[PDB]
């Protein structure tokens, strides 16, 4: 539900741009509990989950 | 058995290129390296047939020289490319940038005459340009690893923006840590006071993953860093500290002045 | 109405991300900085409604200062965001990327309190670690502007990958001119002799735009520059000219020495 | 011609084909000699006439 919604988001400009004009509704309208957008709203990257090195100097 | 090295961007899903995210749909095999679940999900849904190459990090708190790990990537890659498998390899951002699984793979496969190539993507720095609204031309642009930036010598031209990538790790000399101690941010800080003075406001950025989070843009004076909170994903940023001077020498010999400059 | 400035990428099509093209596609109209009719013709199909930017540049052997060119072209810009338009600069790379249009443009536009933004694209610069196989981590890297390289103090790092961009033109100070004069460029030899030995080999790439392009790397000693073929796609790498050496300064504040690097 | 660039830049299975047989995959989207020819040769500007 949550992962459907965010690669859709990701990839597709027009929900995004319905996104950036009302994120509540969107969210709420693509199935988001309060707790999943409560947690959008706080930046609780963190939680949202529980819902890098690739190099050196030499 | 042929390889390309492509990039999936920084945010999930939108950010890879038209014709990287074809690579990946038409490969045999994938071996990942992505930000977390949500863009290991979407892979997954581009193309069932991947291997994740975050298992070969260490496990459970081991002592592992991170270039064992690299190498351990390497090897898994090739193992699909002798085989004959048309392989891929999705790493997060740009493929070969400030990232050493790729080039290594890409340059052993030549040499062992596989077909290998690499598929630029979009970076970490092409995304900070773009958040701080700054062009890397304005007055140009250098770019180090933090630790390497300590171990070894490097002069900075204050005159430009300045980056320090893998800062959660400089002076890490190990190479088995997955962060550093405040001491070793206090020793970098005490550096770059050959440059910079204790007050210039610095820069931590961090690119969002997910298209429903803000990207971390957190200005703090130079002091201030050893204190700070910082993860894997962190980039340093330290802006210009110092003013243009004329290079009157070469005007001259160009035979005009700042007045005739367009 | 709206801005939202992207990057095509370098290649035709193939090279833009996913979101990007998307917001192509969605947009009310769209001002196009294509390097080719190619990548023109592609854009056109995607989306009817666009104003070629190529169109504000000299035309006719006209004397414009590239200043009044873009100024030009941020209001063309500006002036479909303030008719209430979804607007799109589709910019060739990265839209923030040696190009002061875009930026200009968003600030021009969320000062007048439009919603704007930048989304990052693939630059010249991220082509170039893929095709010549060079990651930036490797001993640092370092861009300048050839000409603000050549006007005003920059000290480059000899251990780094240096990068100048629009070497075509360098020294040209009018803003009037297309190319530069061999004595421009015989001057940057002098100049970069600094650092640089006269038979420093150095590399002129050009990132292929076309899918059956090969990209143009080519290889001579820093002396011959001055008589080398330039186009204005053309970046000028200059690999180090010193070898990574050990900064016993600071490995003594960090209590180590080089044996103990992982 | 400039139909079959776009499609070659956007589809990797296109792309590794065309990489296998360069001159096959043009014949087969109906390229001229003097194309082939241009491609080969790496001349852009004859392609862009
Ligand atoms: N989301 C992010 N925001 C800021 N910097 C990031 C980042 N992800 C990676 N980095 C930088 O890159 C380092 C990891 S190396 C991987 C870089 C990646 N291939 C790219 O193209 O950017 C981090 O330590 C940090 O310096
Ligand atoms: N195809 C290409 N190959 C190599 N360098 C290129 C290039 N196109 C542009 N450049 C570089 O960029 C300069 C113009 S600045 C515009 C660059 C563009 N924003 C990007 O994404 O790269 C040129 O003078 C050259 O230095
Ligand atoms: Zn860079």
């Amino acid at each position: 539900g949550l992962s459907d919604f965010f690669t859709q988001l990701g990839q597709d400009a027009q929900l995004m741009e319905d996104y950036k004009q009302n994120p509540e509704a969107v969210m709420r309208a693509h199935g988001l509990t309060d707790e999943q957008i409560n947690a959008v709203m706080t930046g609780d990257m963190e939680k949202l989950k529980t819902l890098s090195y690739l190099v050196w100097s030499h | 058995g042929s390889l390309v090295c492509v990039g999936t961007g920084l945010q999930l899903a939108g950010q890879i290129s038209v014709l990287s995210r074809s690579y990946i749909e038409h490969a045999d095999i994938v071996f990942s390296l992505l930000p977390d679940g949500f863009s290991q999900r979407w892979l997954t849904k581009l193309n069932p047939n991947v291997i994740n190459l975050q298992q070969f990090y260490a496990q459970n708190g081991e002592v592992k020289n991170r270039r064992d790990t690299y190498e351990q990537m390497v090897n898994a890659i090739l193992d699909a490319v002798r085989a004959g498998k048309k392989t891929v390899c999705a790493l997060y951002g740009h493929p070969g940038v400030f990232a050493c699984v790729s080039h290594m793979a890409i340059t052993r496969a030549k040499a062992e005459g596989f077909s290998a190539k690499m598929e630029p993507g979009i970076s970490a720095e092409a995304c900070l340009w773009a958040d701080l609204g700054i062009d890397p031309g304005n007055s140009g642009h250098q770019s180090f690893e933090a630790s390497q930036f300590m171990f070894f010598n490097h002069v900075p031209d204050p005159t430009t923006h300045l980056l320090l990538w893998q800062i959660a790790i400089a002076g890490e000399h190990t190479l088995t840590q997955f962060h550093t101690s405040s001491d070793r941010l206090q020793i970098l800080v005490e550096q770059l006071n050959q440059w910079y003075p204790l007050d210039h406001e610095v820069v931590i950025y961090e690119a969002a993953n997910l298209p429903i989070q803000a990207p971390r843009i957190e200005r703090l004076p130079l002091a201030n860093l050893p204190q700070a909170h910082l993860m894997p994903i962190s980039t340093l940023l330290i802006p210009p500290a110092k003013k243009l001077e004329y290079n009157y020498a070469i005007l001259a010999k160009l035979g005009i002045g700042p007045e005739d400059l367009g």
